[PDB]
RNA sequence: UUCUCUUUUAUCUU
């Protein structure tokens, strides 16, 4: 239940593709 | 990846998206073409409060400098009308970064350019009191202008400053969060342009519409008032969208919470300003950085519940 | 080849340069840095207009939005005079969104940014009744101000809006085309600007010069009169380029044809607003197309025939 | 017990070009300028500015100039007694460019009449002493201001009451100081600096109709906040026709008492204008050059990293 | 020659030309 | 002590950062 | 967060 993890999440799942 | 991104990109997309998450202000500037002198500020504003009981308060939290937010309370129910009018809550030190004169706004710096502008809503009542939700939403308010005739004499047709798109804030837009006021809630705007570019400092702007302009002329719903030229000001608007929030209380509801504001702001410092000697130069451009605001930024929810922030 | 481009990179393209070539929905939105909320306004008119014989017409088309095009005709031979006032007319359902007082224009938006402006002229009259040509340029309009002082009491200095650049209206700029009016005509502008800036929904104004202000106080060649605030107006100005053009009918020329227009222009829809409901993020950067779009652009002609489009 | 809410590489040639034009145009026998290799490739006209003014400066003098973002002015300026800095009582005037009438006309409601709107792409400035070693004495100071054009919102008692709104120059108060990132030397050994875009792009400003002075007619300079005053002049000499986003050049000349201060100033400036299809330049015209990367980026660099100025044995 | 396909050869000739 | 030998070492001297 | 399946639109290519 983090804020700077949701934002470190979308970064590294769109550098995926 | 995280190792892509220099250090100023990475900081600047803290500043922007999570600045409770840190120790300290990560952001060192706006890692775009622009590499000149500038000044990066975060302001913080920390207010406790305590909300009217039958009243519907309405909080904007908008790119004014200096000012965190405005707020102005109406019936329970309802929106603003013609009647209302918005006053301000500075962040700390208003007055020292743009004096106390509606004409000394622009002594220290000349113009700026806003990187992030987040707000959180923290309740802190018991459960045997608080009552009520929390609705949010974001408005395209933009700062134009208004041209029309005045029977003077001779005949002449002025024009002044008036603010595009505020009628958004009459309605609760379908994109928006909404949630029982206990819960509280964090939400984050960014900036509304393809680029960063400056806005200068405006000198002598205290209401909205002006002194000597009624209200129907601007074609804006509401009035805008900064109050005595010596406590606060209009001292420009930035390239953000404007965060509206409705909190309703019932009546007989106890909803007190703690209001907290960020904004990484970048100046252009005066040389004469004692502020110039903490100046740097801009971060230099970082494409990825730059890319992965744009992402993060249309991918984050209008907002989210104050747990987690 | 152009499998580098994204879906809407591709689409944006076909909007911007031939929309006429696809049934509908040519666009999506802007490929570029910015990818907030906006809506895809594909603006079109479908005008039937007969020539005046010994009448050169002028046609503008320049990025008001709403209003597809400003005519007025000025006997053969001749340009425009400080006497000339031109008319505009405009894309369906303009009242439907910028109401219907000079004041309600940032009612249902709140600013916006041109893509495309197209234009063409099909001509209807017979073989043996036509005479006459179309020639066409284009003027880098921008829209400014002038300041000067009014003698009132207490004595003050205005400001109100003009337009710069009109001076090129007065002749047929170098770089043009022209050729018989029965070949008819296509032609489009596009973005003067180093990027796409949002502007600003313009409040109040209904005429140029305004009301009280006499022309040529302002500098401006002509005069700009969209009429009754309840029909038309000008709500801003995009940073498009202006085509002109000019129709000259000889004595006895039966000249008539059918006029189109295409503008692809994303706005930024206030929550209040029904039209917010179709709302999508602005399409992502795709830095090819941003690239593709520059290139084609400086590449093809002022303009081309009828059946060349 | 509570039910949540249902949510829903190398330069190309108008790159390298673009770098000369901006940071060393005396060092070149011709405009290597051609064009701002950045995104737009629209019509323009590209036109290189250079002044050259012989000039003795006033002993006991504190002379001001000001290299600003005024198409067709060179410089302003205005001195004040030595040891001083401009006071309210302070008013700037223009030296013009050669033939500035011949493109901004001899009206102030003229000024769009060849151009519609600009862009600079770059603004130096240099000072030469003609100065003997011995009559000779005193400094140059020099920094640079974040001057910016903007507005200002006043209320005025007329009948009916009104508001008014005009133009107000806000980063002036910074000229009433040495600012800390400074370049100061003896007079006799000249100067060179340059100045840069204080945007992150190359956008375009328009041309400005009606302004001659600053504060404008019937404006009290304590109504627009500015710390002084700037003049034009006769609307048919010179004016304001716009303003670039460049920062402003400040230059200090440190006269004392009984110096003899004579110089040459060269004002260099490249600038790219949209052509009036009627006007007489359209005829000049060629496009923007193509977007160039590796330019649009050496120029934050350089500019960045090059200092304030340097003395005129090095221009 | 349509102005869409004026436009496709524009792009194509300007993909490869770049090349 | 030239002025564009000032800028051709700037921009080789970054460029050198790679 | 994971694949299949039909979807069902939508372009690009012959
Ligand atoms: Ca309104
Ligand atoms: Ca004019
Ligand atoms: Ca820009
Ligand atoms: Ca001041
Ligand atoms: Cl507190």
């Amino acid at each position: 239940a983090s804020m700077w993890e949701r934002v470190k999440s979308i970064i590294k799942s769109s550098l995926a593709a | 990846a995280l190792t892509r991104l220099s250090q100023p990109g990475l900081a600047f997309l803290k500043c922007a998206f999570a600045p409770p998450d840190f120790n300290t202000d990560p952001g060192k500037g706006i890692p775009d073409r622009f590499e000149g002198k500038v000044v990066s500020r975060k302001d913080v504003l920390n207010q406790s409060i305590s909300f009217t009981a039958g009243q519907d308060t309405f909080i904007l939290i908008a790119p004014t400098p200096g000012v965190a937010y405005w707020s102005a309370s109406v019936p329970a129910g309802t929106f603003p009308t013609s009647a209302t009018t918005f006053n301000p809550v500075n962040y700390p030190g208003f007055t020292s970064m743009f004096g106390t004169t509606s004409t000394s706004r622009s002594d220290q710096v000349s113009s700026f350019r806003y990187a992030s502008m987040n707000v959180g809503i923290y309740p802190t009542s018991n459960l045997m009191q608080f009552a009520g939700s929390i609705t949010v939403w974001k408005c395209p308010v933009k700062l134009s202008t208004v041209q029309f005739p005045v029977a003077t004499d001779p005949a002449t047709s002025s024009l002044v400053h008036t603010l595009v798109g505020l009628d958004g804030v009459l309605a609760v837009g379908p994109d928006n969060f909404s949630e029982s006021f206990i819960k509280g809630v964090f939400s984050q705007s960014a900036c509304n342009e393809p680029d960063f570019e400056f806005n200068d400092i405006l000198e002598g702007i205290q209401t909205l519409p002006p002194a000597n302009v009624s209200l129907g002329s601007t074609g804006q719903p509401f009035t805008m008032d900064s109050g005595a030229e010596a406590t606060s000001g209009v001292v420009g608007w930035g390239n953000m969208d404007t965060i509206v929030i409705r909190v309703s209380a019932p009546e007989g509801a106890v909803n007190s919470a703690i209001l907290k504001a960020w904004s990484c702001i970048e100046y252009r410092p005066n040389p004469n300003a004692m502020l110039y000697q903490f100046g740097h130069d801009s971060p230099p451009l970082d494409e990825v950085a730059l890319q992965e605001y744009r992402t993060v930024a249309r991918s984050l929810p209008v907002a989210v519940i104050a747990a987690q922030n």
